[PDB]
């Protein structure tokens, strides 16, 4: 059986979201993609190395805003402005929210030496899209 | 407001074509929609253009270890539209060039211009 | 007869001037140093200076982190090359008893440093 | 002929390639040094990431407590009991 | 007070007006001053144009909004400046 | 948390104050309902305050066609006008004989080095150079890969010189000196 | 010296003001380098020191003639040839290329 | 802290080659010139000879950026098949769809 990125059914009480209940192969019929990054098209070179910092900002922002990302973030790159927009939640101060993401803002931007710009979006909880 | 008209005569750009590459159409002819509403109101020449579609398709196997009888095939669609101005000045190219580049589209945006300025002989 | 024109030369700036002209101040939205969450919203000056001050705080957080390690990110990917997004240097570089020595740390401010090998 | 042979070698003299005739065994020495070696292109020394930077600012950023990664937790926690027990 | 507010806007002397408090009490006094001697319809006018876009009111500010609504007799503007001020 | 600017926002309100930059979808600033998603099958499309799919929609919502009237309100400054060099191919290729590709290839992200970005050829016609003839006929004997019989276009390549004006340069330069050595009369002519 | 550059700084804190716009982040991204320089040319910077297209494929001047009737002059001509056909080098290490060999040939 | 020793002995390779490329690239040429005597060219054979077996491209394996796999590495993002098919089920690469044609 296919179980790329596909949550099973466990008894029907179960939170997810449209992003982890849509299959593989939705991926561009019905989701979209998580990163716009324009190295994956007929003409480009560095394409490796924009997958490589996506996997390390995934992970990054993961650790360092711990248990507040709703679902998973969207990694916009145009030019070079970076875009990280996130879903996070409404557990922790806004305090807290902004010095973690001016931390990261002038971080990812010293980091891959760009502007870098982060940008909140606040969620009371992790929203369902169905209960499996 | 600063304009500050220097020296030199024009570089004479005649057809600064772009071909805009996308994986999406939608973003591709929404960004169509706005250059031509753009250089319409700027008085340019644009006409439209639809080059084909390229579609890279490629092989990976489905298991780590063994099975190469089921395998998984995944795909790249690159899209290509073209914008072809034909006579633009050099100021107004590089200021319409500067406007859509700084709202040129994202990771499914590439802006490949073709500027042919003319010049005289020597 | 060609009426061909003299280019007119600009900066980089002054096209995004015209744009801001052209996006005159919203009379309903917040400054847009804050986000655009309402749970995100300063509802007091208080609360604006709170959360501008912990910004900062923030900001300087990095540099600090950056200018104690800056090891990790001699790296440079941009081009061209961007000295404010270098690291900057603290400690002195130049060891012996030297007048190099004192217009270095002199430059780097050390005043006790600057008077004790003076 | 000669005449076709010579214009060869004046358009070449003109563009800039070997002006006298030259085999390819050394045409091919031409070209090695027009391209680039197979071991100086961006690509070849740049396949790898360091993993030093990343690894050890992670190491140090997690250890001054702005990351929190649940592997180096997983491997905390699993080494405290099997220092416990073994 | 207004000569002074359009010297403001000719230009970049919003640049000039400089902190976060001097501007705080630079449009609180000069909306102190709009409640106490303008018309209602021109006062609501600048409340929707400066609050909360230039700044937050302080809480003398709201009780001279009361006094100047009181005066004016426009009671059936109470529960918008309260929902405003909660 | 705040009821938002969504609903304390009312009609004839300026949209280029309102969103001045690309940025990403903002529900909260956003006065409009959208729903995206493949619904549910007694359901409806997922709401609008949430949603990672409007968030990864490219958001073409800071540009709409009054807000790029009033942009080019601001950028028609930044523009002259042409002569009366007409629109005809013919008449443009009297005034100004020699075409150049001289381009660039947009990327984005850290680094803007595509090296093949300083690919330049020129293209030149012989009826508008208008002085060859024994010369035009040692000019095609110089560069027989080029100049197709159809159209009398010659055409110079140059990816030899890693920056595009000296490029340039190498274009003019082959084109005068291709010149003079077709006007250079050689010994060896007549004994063809 | 320091006076007129701690007025500099000065002036600068007593001018800074809140960005307040997305267009003014963008121009404070311009000023300091952080954002690209646009139109961009995809050459910004790298002036190779106005090496000006002779010194990158005439290598006559640092040829620096043998008796050209030699293999080690035909050497010289295949060389240079592939030196004028790089792009990806420049006519400083061109020319250091060249000296190598010239180094080696009199080392032999 | 690399993937393992295979990736770090695989990155000492591609460093110190990109170092001692430029001798090897001199000395090959003077392999592959026809213009040279034999010996000349004998004298040349003994330096590469001499010259260390890390340094060739011929110990250059391109294997994945993330996780050391030799064989099944596509180039265009130095990625292994399955870390590829994970990246790109998940979703987290763009334009990369499932080929139905
Ligand atoms: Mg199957």
């Amino acid at each position: 059986k296919n179980r790329a990125a596909r949550v099973r059914v466990s008894k029907g009480d179960k939170p997810v979201t449209y992003e982890e209940a849509h299959a593989p192969h939705y991926i561009a019929h019905r989701k979209g993609w998580l990163s716009l990054h324009t190295g994956n098209l007929d003409g480009e070179d560095h394409a490796a190395e924009r997958t490589v910092e996506d996997v390390f900002l995934r992970k990054f922002m993961w650790g360092t805003f711990p248990g507040c990302l709703a679902d998973q973030l969207v990694l916009k790159r145009r030019g070079n402005q970076l875009e990280i927009c996130a879903v996070v939640l409404r557990q922790l101060s806004p305090h807290k929210y902004y010095f973690l993401v001016g931390y990261s803002e002038t971080l990812l931007s010293y980091f891959y030496k760009c502007p870098v710009r982060l940008h909140l979006q606040t969620v009371p909880s992790k929203v369902v899209y169905k209960y499996l | 407001p600063v304009v500050t008209i220097s020296d030199e005569p024009d570089i004479l750009y005649k057809r600064l074509s772009v071909l805009v590459k996308g994986h999406d159409k939608a973003v591709l002819d929404s960004y169509e929609y706005f250059a031509v509403l753009a250089a319409k109101e700027l008085g340019i020449s644009i006409k439209v253009h639809e080059p084909p579609r390229k579609i890279e398709r490629f092989t990976l196997l489905q298991s780590v270890h063994i099975y190469k009888k089921h395998r998984v095939q995944y795909e790249m669609r690159t899209l290509y539209r073209c914008l072809e101005l034909e006579h633009l000045t050099g100021s107004t190219a590089d200021v319409y060039l500067e406007y859509i580049q700084r709202n040129l589209p994202e990771g499914v945006a590439m802006e490949v211009t073709k500027t042919q300025l003319e010049q005289l002989p020597e | 007869e060609v009426v061909i024109p003299k280019k007119k030369t600009w900066d980089k700036v002054a096209v995004l001037q015209a744009l801001a002209s052209t996006v005159n101040r919203d009379t309903t939205a917040v400054p847009y140093v804050f986000q655009d969450d309402p749970y995100l919203m300063p509802a007091s000056s208080l609360e604006s200076r709170s959360f501008l001050l912990a910004k900062k705080s923030g900001e300087n957080v990095a540099k600090f982190i950056i200018n104690s390690y800056p090891k990790y990110f001699q790296k440079d990917i941009a081009e061209p090359h961007i000295p404010c997004l270098m690291p900057e240097y603290f400690e002195p570089q130049i060891k012996d008893i030297s007048e190099a020595a004192l217009k270095e740390r002199i430059e780097l401010r050390k005043v006790k440093a600057s008077v004790d090998m003076f | 002929s000669e005449y076709a042979f010579r214009m060869s070698r004046l358009s070449a003299r003109l563009f800039g390639e070997v002006t006298r005739p030259t085999n390819s065994k050394s045409m091919k020495v031409v070209k090695l040094f027009s391209e680039l070696p197979l071991a100086k292109k961006k690509e070849t020394y740049d396949w790898y990431p360091n993993h030093h930077t990343y690894a050890e600012l992670m190491q140090t950023l997690r250890f001054l407590g702005l990351y929190r990664d649940e592997h180096q937790d997983f491997m905390d926690e699993q080494k405290r009991l099997k220092k416990l027990r073994g | 007070a207004y000569q002074v507010h359009g010297l403001l806007k000719t230009g970049d002397n919003w640049k000039f007006i400089g902190p976060d408090q001097h501007r705080n009490f630079y449009y609180s006094k000069f909306f102190d001053l709009i409640c106490l001697m303008e018309q209602i319809d021109v006062t609501l006018k600048w409340y929707e144009d400066l609050i909360p876009s230039a700044y937050f009111p302080h809480s003398q500010t709201m009780i001279h909004l009361l006094q100047a609504l009181d005066v004016a007799n426009r009671l059936e503007v109470i529960p918008k400046i309260w929902k405003d001020s909660k | 948390a705040l009821p938002p600017r969504t609903e304390k926002m009312a009609v004839d309100q300026d949209w280029p104050s309102v969103y001045p930059v690309a940025a990403p979808f903002k529900p909260s600033a956003v006065p409009l309902p959208v729903r995206m998603g493949y619904p549910v099958k007694k359901g409806v499309p997922m709401a609008k305050e949430g949603n990672l799919e409007l968030l990864k929609i490219p958001n073409f919502l800071h540009l709409t066609p009054v807000a790029i009237k009033k942009h080019c309100e601001a950028l028609k400054d930044f523009c002259t006008e042409w002569p009366a060099a007409l629109d005809s191919d013919e008449k443009c290729e009297k005034h100004f004989p020699i075409e150049i590709d001289s381009t660039d290839y947009v990327s984005s992200g850290p680094s803007v080095r595509n090296p093949r970005a300083r690919v330049v050829v020129l293209r030149v016609k012989l009826s508008s150079l208008n002085l060859d003839d024994h010369a035009k006929k040692k000019l095609i004997k110089l560069v027989g890969e080029r100049y197709c019989k159809t159209t009398d276009v010659l055409t110079i390549k140059t990816d030899r010189c890693p920056l595009r004006r000296q490029n340039y340069d190498y274009a003019v330069y082959l084109l005068t000196v291709l010149y003079h050595e077709s006007w250079n009369t050689e010994e060896w002519e007549k004994s063809k | 010296s320091l006076w007129d550059v701690e007025f500099a700084k000065q002036l600068a804190t007593v001018n800074e003001q809140p960005l307040q716009n997305g267009f003014e982040e963008l121009i404070q991204w311009t000023k300091e380098g952080k954002l690209w320089e646009f139109p961009i040319n995809n050459e910004a910077g790298f002036d190779d020191d106005g090496s000006e297209f002779h010194e990158h494929i005439f290598l006559e001047k640092h040829l620096e003639s043998f008796p050209k009737q030699g293999p080690i002059r035909h050497f010289m001509e295949l060389v240079t040839c592939g030196l004028s056909k790089n792009p990806y080098l420049s006519v400083k290490q061109k020319v250091e290329h060249i000296e190598w060999f010239r180094n080696y040939f009199n080392e032999k | 802290h690399y993937v393992d020793w295979r990736m770090w002995r695989d990155v000492k390779r591609r460093k110190m080659a990109y170092e001692y490329a430029d001798e090897r690239l001199r000395i090959n040429s003077l392999r592959k010139n026809t213009i040279l005597p034999k010996i000349l060219q004998d004298v040349a054979d003994e330096e590469i000879a001499a010259l260390p077996r890390d340094s060739c491209p011929v110990r250059i394996r391109n294997r994945c950026v993330m996780t050391s796999r030799p064989r099944g590495v596509k180039r265009r993002w130095r990625l292994s098949r399955i870390v590829f098919r994970h990246l790109a089920d998940h979703g987290q690469l763009s334009g990369i769809q499932r080929a139905t044609w």
